[PDB]
């Protein structure tokens, strides 16, 4: 029996308020800038490179992805801003690679496609990081991997950041082998020549598809063979789909062109013999009771002002229905149960500074969610973490440690969304990147740093002044300004969402109006893997 | 005759429609050998379809794909997954 | 989404070709001979024996089976040719026992019924072998066993081949107890007097049904009691359903006649409280695109000619849809994925001599199928195994060993069908009897031997000639002929399908036009048990 009437969250905002107008204007400008930058990134490596790529009879990577996934199916692309102004004079759109989650033959799959128009598909360090992140997501969510391989190997001038370390290029093959051992399908489609390194990808894959005269696998390219041994040979005779299928045995399928290769890939995915099974209760979906664009007015772009996270919750959850848990204890934290697209979720969001009571409430709610096997959603809007003599006497740090340990030991799917600031150990306490959430998205108005710029400047100035006083040396005000201003500027630059997304510190910047949808998709992709039991450490009471 | 449609078989529906639509038939004067003189008037090649017809055909193809996706979703467990939608959303 | 158009196998054969006419004629003659022999076997033990059996008010075993299974349900009888000309002057139709798989109360069950018209139901060695094979099939596929017991115990003149060994009569009780311990139901219906040995079958069964004045259980019959102790007593007082139900407690149900016993058996099977669960993906069934009788023209009866196994595959799989794997590497082997009655299957068939590349491809495909938990179907048409100095230098034997180990270690259901020759270690490499397939059927044109007759004759002649030359003794041509001709004749006789089916070397000879259907049934019976994970040995790279 599910016929009980239940009160719903949400209030109608004052559309005539000047604050609403200003916030809407600022957020709309931010979203427009984000959309324009995304369009420019989507344009690709360049016009001449695209023309040359088409002249070879090959499809552009985005066309490949569009023709691969099921018709009309939504596609969730990850880290669209990787490499955005990361290198001083080199432009690397999208990191030179395209990673996303799509639906192939009714199965959720992780598609990783090299962009041959960006430096011939060479691997920049950010490209390796993006591919490793995609592989980690596929491993965690138990999703088949499809590699549309068209690469020129590692980028030689940056080799010291690509080859040797643990999280460097070899981890790709390591992850491929490990996921193969766990009955997670690997399919490699060799759409173009792979000079080196990328030749191992089809070799370690479970099944291969190679185009006849485009795809050519060889451990060393003709330039590399000439440089190492001196032997001269053509690319087709060194690789080639005929020469690989007929006697090498590396290739498993033979394709006439890209369209045939994608058709064969869909056939293989159909033959995978996999069926999704859900281990959570499901209820009919229902739209929220308020428009999603109003968030622009509610949130705005200025972080100095504060807003009720219950507005966002009511704008994203199904039917605006929310069951708050411990509403009056630790009011600065909002914890409760809701449903998104029928999936049950436990929402934990910030509404102020984190106190001891808030940390205890968060620990209790995380324990409950882990016990009941319910996915967790975190909403980070952190003004800071409570600090002070009376708080240290009450163990504010120890309560933060309680919350951190509870979040870290959790085994249910965890999804973090940064809607505002994220500073200090509060970021760790609210399931930051270091605590392995299944996904992490930020809004175009977020800010992430160890602390505020002025706080760090004051700390450094006090340290220097005390050290000079102990030494017995004068510390002038001009020295204070020279110490402060560069720190302020650096902290201002490094906190930008685009700065944080150029490096792979998140899975992309999302339009707030799309938030719900994205979450839905993510949670769906999070439910492929079964939920294991949670083992907790020592709860330092 | 317009309401009567055949799919899977070649028919003389077009010939009947051309006979009915020719103004000589509307005039009412029907001759025994009238059809042989106007044999090729009824038998004419198809006209280049307007772009609206092509748009309708493309929409029909898209909607058939959507219906097949709906059928597969019906056979599945996760009935309410957003992936099952045919939004084509990026 | 499963709306992608997929190319299908199969080509229309030339019905006007003289080769097609001759092949069709030969195969039709073979099938007609098989049908006539099956009819004669079905006739039973004999007219006088049948008349006496009816005069006692009992039903013939085939009538019992027909009245036991669900109405209109198909019945899959196994080893109809056991004992066919196996003994010199004794005729033992069907081995004196009838074993099959049927549907009782909507549950797949293994029915084993003794034929009382053949030597009073005495157990010939082939009867013991057939019953043990049926029990092994039931154990492997987790199927309830129903024993319609009407037997006269072991056949005394052949006791040395029935009593003492491991695979002799005691293994029946061993298997009964073991399968009882694994929650596999055993139901014994005592339809007639059991002199000895057969009296243990109702005792070890989970539930018993005995006819009032027909079934009589006693450890030793009145003749045996007289011979051993000397006590004289009637059969009814020694056994009897009343005397067993009332105070012995051996019997669990009391039946008026055979019809009542079958009704009680159906009630018990209904009360079994079992439900079939499938652990594989299922798709709607679809008929093949070509008639099955054309196989007669395609295959024929002469093994010297060769045919494409893709024709058979297109004639047996659903919708003639086939996804070939590594089509151009190792062309002599055909490996791919298909569906039969909605069940996914991995088909491995022969198209020539086995090479190193073919063995490697087979090993890879077997690994893939084991990883994805897909049943395997083998089609044996073996001209031989490639040998030669250059092949030994490349380890042809080691590649054959790779394939043999991969096939042996597999845990997915395996079904073998011998459509042509089966010689040498290729039989081992293609899942022969020694490698425990769930089922094994042969076509009426197959041939199985260690090698060809002429090859063995040449080998023996060369051995003898070399030994005589080393000894220094002349080896004349008349000696060569006297050594060769008996070997040729013996190899010709022992390779006959009827010779191989008289002994239990397979589960029966099947009409090619029925192949599909039989496979379907078998695979259904193969899916009752859950599929375990596969552990492989050392892959000698
Ligand atoms: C062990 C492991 C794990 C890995 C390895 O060992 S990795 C070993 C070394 N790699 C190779 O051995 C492949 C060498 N490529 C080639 O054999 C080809 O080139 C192809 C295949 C790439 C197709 O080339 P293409 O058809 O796309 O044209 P191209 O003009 O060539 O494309 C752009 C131009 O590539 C220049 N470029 C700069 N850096 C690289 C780079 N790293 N690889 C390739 N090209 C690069 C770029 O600077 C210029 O353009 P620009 O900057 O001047 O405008
Ligand atoms: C420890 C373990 C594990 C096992 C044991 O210890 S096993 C111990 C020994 N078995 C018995 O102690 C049962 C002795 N039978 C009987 O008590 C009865 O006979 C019945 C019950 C069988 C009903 O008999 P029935 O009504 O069917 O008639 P009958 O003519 O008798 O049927 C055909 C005739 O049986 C002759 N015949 C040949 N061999 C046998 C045989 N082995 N058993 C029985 N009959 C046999 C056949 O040669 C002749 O016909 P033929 O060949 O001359 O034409
Ligand atoms: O978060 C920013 C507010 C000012 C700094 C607060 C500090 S950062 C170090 C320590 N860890 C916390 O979580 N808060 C304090
Ligand atoms: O199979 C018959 C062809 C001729 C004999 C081939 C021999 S049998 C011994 C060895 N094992 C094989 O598989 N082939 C060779």
């Amino acid at each position: 029996y599910h016929g009980d009437s239940v009160a719903s969250l949400g209030t109608q905002p004052d559309l005539g308020s000047a604050l609403y107008q200003e916030n809407y204007k600022q957020m709309k400008a931010l979203v427009n800038q984000l959309h324009e930058r995304v369009e420019h990134i989507k344009l690709g490596g360049g016009e001449k490179a695209r023309a040359l790529h088409i002249s070879r009879g090959k499809l552009l990577p985005r066309e490949r992805i569009d023709n691969l996934i099921d018709p009309g199916s939504p596609f969730l692309e990850l880290s669209q801003f990787a490499g955005y102004q990361l290198y001083d004079n080199e432009e690397v759109p999208g990191g030179g690679i395209i990673t996303g989650i799509g639906r192939v033959s009714g199965v959720e799959c992780m598609i990783i496609a090299n962009d041959a128009t960006v430096k011939g598909g060479a691997y920049y360090p950010v490209t390796v990081k993006k591919q490793l992140r995609a592989q980690e997501i596929a491993m965690q969510n138990r999703l088949p991997c499809i590699y549309l391989v068209d690469s020129g190997g590692a980028y030689l001038p940056r080799q010291a950041d690509v080859f040797p370390d643990r999280d460097h290029f070899g981890r790709t093959f390591y992850n491929q082998a490990i996921m193969s051992s766990k009955n997670i399908a690997q399919i490699a489609v060799v759409m173009g020549s792979c000079t080196a390194g990328g030749a191992y990808v089809p070799a370690m894959a479970d099944e291969n598809i190679i185009v006849r005269k485009q795809g050519t696998i060889f451990l060393a390219g003709p330039p590399l063979v000439k440089a190492a041994t001196g032997e001269e040979v053509s690319a087709e005779d060194l690789g080639g789909a005929d020469l690989h299928c007929r006697k090498s045995g590396v290739s498993d399928h033979w394709a006439l062109d890209d369209h045939h290769a994608l058709h064969l890939t869909r056939k293989v995915v159909r033959n995978l013999n996999y069926q999704k099974k859900l281990d959570v209760t499901i209820e009919p979906s229902e739209e929220p009771l308020f428009p999603a664009d109003e968030l622009y007015g509610i949130v705005g772009a200025n972080l100095k002002r504060s807003f009720d996270v219950r507005e966002v919750i009511a704008r994203i959850v199904d039917g605006s229905r929310f069951t708050e848990f411990k509403a009056f204890y630790g009011d600065t934290l909002v914890t409760g149960f809701a449903r998104i697209f029928g999936y049950p979720v436990g929402i934990v969001g910030n509404n102020g500074v984190l106190f001891s009571e808030s940390a205890k409430k968060g620990t209790h709610f995380v324990q409950l969610c882990c016990q009941r096997n319910i996915p967790l959603l975190f909403l980070q809007n952190i003004t800071g973490f409570m600090v002070g003599r009376e708080y240290e006497a009450e163990g504010i740090a120890k309560d933060g440690a309680k919350m951190v340990a509870a979040v870290a030991c959790a085994q249910v799917p965890k999804i973090t969304l940064i809607i505002g600031g994220s500073y200090g150990a509060g970021n760790y306490g609210m399931c930051g990147r270091a605590y392995s959430p299944r996904f992490l998205y930020i809004w175009p108005n977020a800010r992430i740093s160890v602390m505020g710029g002025e706080q760090a400047a004051n700390v450094l100035a006090t340290i220097t002044k005390d050290q000079r006083a102990r030494e017995g040396k004068q510390f002038s005000s001009a020295d204070e300004a020279a110490l402060k201003e560069p720190i302020i500027k650096k902290f201002e630059e490094e906190g930008n969402p685009y700065y944080s997304s150029a490096r792979v510190w998140d899975d992309g910047i999302i339009d707030p109006a799309d938030t719900r949808l994205v979450l839905g998709l993510s949670f769906s992709a999070a439910l492929n893997a079964p939920i294991e039991k949670t083992d907790f450490g020592i709860f330092r009471m | 005759l317009r309401q009567y449609n055949i799919v899977g078989l070649h028919t003389n529906i077009d010939f009947l429609l051309n006979l009915s639509g020719h103004p000589e038939f509307e005039a009412g004067n029907v001759h025994t050998d009238f059809i042989p003189q106007h044999h090729k008037q009824l038998l004419l090649s198809r006209k280049a379809a307007a772009k609206e017809s092509l748009c309708q055909a493309a929409l029909g193809l898209i909607l058939k794909e959507k219906a097949m996706t709906d059928t597969f979703t019906l056979q599945a467990h996760d009935q309410f997954s957003p992936f099952s939608s045919s939004s084509g959303r990026r």
